């Protein structure tokens, strides 16, 4: 190595 | 900030202690961890990619408008990967890995992204570093603020083979996805067990940390950690100092095997140099 979620609102 | 740099809200200031930081204290002289605390680490940041909204690694507060992580998680052309400053953002403040948490955390755009000029990552990602400045400053809170950058004599004291560190990331629980921000305590490593545990060319910018073998207990970043930070705290001021930042390892907490690390204080003059610049 070496390098789900819920939609981010208009927010920033 | 930085005159209050290593002192939590939720701890420090109000002389409440975490469940596992005597561990550390007691020593001087992610995989297998544990659901952290709120507030327990309030220099932790996600670095979220804008397209496929995406977790991509860990990265620290270092002030109200600097954020450092691992240049790899910026810069890495083995696997076609090269972001700038409008591909990503970071999300300060968080304790949910999937959740938008309302109230809480804030949300930051990038001005400049600055990678250290001689970061290799054609052979072992010597100097695996990079800055990045927000656009507008981040107000701090009970949940969001700045770790200390170490200085010779703190570095001098606490980077010992043996003095446990503590990782904190919302990687992959094993070589799945955590619900919230794990952490675990671990040893810093002897460098030449470090160097004979490995064929990669390992240098004095890099240190490695974990359990051996025979110690019985486990522990590693994995997946999804990197860039983020690997902190001590200091037994003479009692502050929280980044000693290194996730960089590499082999696979996720395999016996023999170590995390490494970037060795943030041998890095310093090229931080202080960035940031006194820019």
């Amino acid at each position: 190595r070496x390098a789900d979620y819920e939609p981010i609102p208009e927010e920033a | 900030g930085g005159a209050d740099c290593g002192l939590r809200p939720l701890f420090e200031k109000k002389s409440l202690e975490d469940k596992t930081e005597r561990e550390l204290l007691e020593s001087y002289i992610i995989v297998e961890g544990s659901d952290a605390e709120i507030g327990m680490s309030p220099w932790q940041v996600m670095l979220f990619r804008k397209s496929p909204q995406e977790l991509l690694c860990g990265a620290s507060l270092i002030s109200d408008r600097w954020v450092l992580t691992a240049a790899h998680c910026l810069l890495y052309p083995p696997w076609d990967k090269n972001f700038t400053e409008n591909d990503l953002l970071v999300r300060i403040g968080k304790h949910s890995r999937t959740r938008y948490e309302r109230n809480i955390e804030k949300i930051s755009m990038l001005e400049k992204i600055y990678i250290h000029p001689r970061y290799n990552w054609r052979e072992n990602l010597d100097r695996d570093i990079a800055l990045m400045k927000l656009k507008k400053p981040v107000a701090f809170s009970d949940y969001i603020h700045p770790v200390c950058l170490p200085d010779r004599e703190t570095a001098a004291s606490l980077l010992q083979a043996g003095y446990k560190g503590r990782v904190t990331g919302w990687g992959n629980l094993k070589e799945g996805q955590p619900s919230v921000l794990q952490v675990v305590n671990l040893p810093i490593v002897e460098r030449p067990v470090c160097k004979d545990s490995t064929r990669i060319r390992i240098t004095d910018n890099m240190f490695c940390a974990g359990y051996k073998p025979d110690e019985g207990k486990r522990g590693d970043a994995c997946e999804g950690d990197s860039g983020g930070p690997f902190v001590m705290k200091s037994p003479f001021n009692n502050r929280w100092y980044q000693m290194g930042i996730v960089s590499w390892g082999e696979g996720c907490d395999r016996d023999g095997k170590y995390g490494f690390y970037t060795h943030v204080f041998r890095l310093k003059k090229w931080i202080q140099k960035v940031i006194d610049q820019f």
